[PDB]
């Protein structure tokens, strides 16, 4: 997962 | 009643703006799979009834103009109101491509002031985009 | 006689102020595929606040992101619903 | 694992950055709305459902009177933030 | 299922906040009419079966105590948690008889990782206050 | 009417  | 009136000629407009690709000098690096929400979200409004634009890697001017723009325009057979945002972000603001600008600047084109038409009927908003750098670490 | 201008607005973010929202480059973020998923099942039938909490509650359960890092490992997510609705709202009939 | 966040609910009187018009002699509309509603439904509305009338309630039969023209008929509209994850039912 | 477990000894304890006379060099005035909601929040919240509390005219520290220590109860036999909030606000602040404080300060003490007994189980807060100074003029 |  990646934050935005 | 209790339950906001649907009986007109369409459901309305759902704008979607995906923004995957941003300038270097933001900082900010490629959203990946976003399209594919950007695809999920359109397939699934369109069967709600709404009429669905996507637009792609927009600049701050553009998001502005373009949601302004469709605030002017006339909603009066419509039942409401849809804009999907998918971006970066931070608290109360929202990337573009260009760089960042207000969340609430977007929204405020739609106040029952300045869109008649859209008066007394519901505006939403979903926004897909970060509000700050804290982490929830959860429980039990 | 007059309406607020303000009012009619309702404001779904796939998280609460100050924190992060979670996005798989694979997947999609997790907002995202949680009210798409929601809506393909309840789209017609279900008023919308209810529909939101449903996705409030799919995004706080279901998910937790993996990564290789104490600071980005097993971090949770939950939604933030904001209404100024006056009314209920459902997309038929 | 649940989000130290989630199950929360905010039902706030105004939306950010405005005024909340109070009654010296009623006292303040949103609370009015509020009891009204609740002391009416309460037991058989879910939350959301309480809270959407008092919105409306607030928003409708409600507009400011005073002296200064710039605080003449002014109008005003509850804000609710929900993390909730469930329904809500003061009962059984 | 789909709905908040309300099969509980008690509804929970609902703490009502009302500060009607603030402190001279806070310069806010009296809240007059302040006693007549509470009131009327005090019956109301009682129906619903709410171990209802009012505390009036509180300092921030005071505001503070009260929201902390009852977060360290034991609310393992309440269905829920409520807060209600009567006083002069501003934008994210709340006053107390003495100056302001964050409503985030003051929530805060309610998270899952902070208070386990009310973990998975509604907190409320409602608060009647002033969030800025900008007006709504109302349309048609 | 007052505000708060």
């Amino acid at each position: 997962y990646v934050a935005d | 009643t209790y339950q906001y009136n649907m009986n007109f000629e369409k459901l309305g407009k759902c704008i979607i703006i995906n923004n995957k690709n941003f300038d270097k000098v933001t900082g900010m690096g490629v959203r990946n799979g976003t399209d594919k929400d950007a695809e999920a979200l359109f397939k699934c409004f369109r069967s709600l009834g709404f009429d669905v634009i996507v637009y792609n890697d927009c600049s701050c001017a553009k998001m502005q103009d373009l949601l302004k723009k469709a605030s002017e325009e006339d909603h009066t057979n419509a039942a409401c109101f849809a804009c999907i945002l998918l971006s970066h972000g931070e608290e109360n603001v929202i990337y573009g491509k260009d760089g960042v600008t207000p969340i609430k600047d977007l929204t405020a084109h739609f106040r029952g002031d300045r869109c008649k038409t859209l008066l007394e009927k519901p505006k939403l908003f979903f926004i897909q985009a970060c509000r700050g750098t804290e982490l929830d670490d959860g429980i039990q | 006689y007059k309406i607020p201008v303000e009012a009619d607005f309702l404001f779904a973010y796939s998280t609460v102020p100050g924190y992060y929202s979670w996005r798989s480059p694979g997947r999609g973020s997790w907002f995202v595929q949680a009210l798409c998923s929601i809506l393909e099942e309840h789209g017609k039938d279900l008023e919308i606040m209810q529909i939101l909490t449903r996705v409030n509650d799919r995004v706080a359960r279901h998910f937790e992101s993996q990564s290789d890092d104490p600071h980005f490992h097993e971090k949770k997510q939950i939604p933030c619903v904001v209404s100024m609705l006056t009314k209920e709202l459902y997309f038929s009939q």
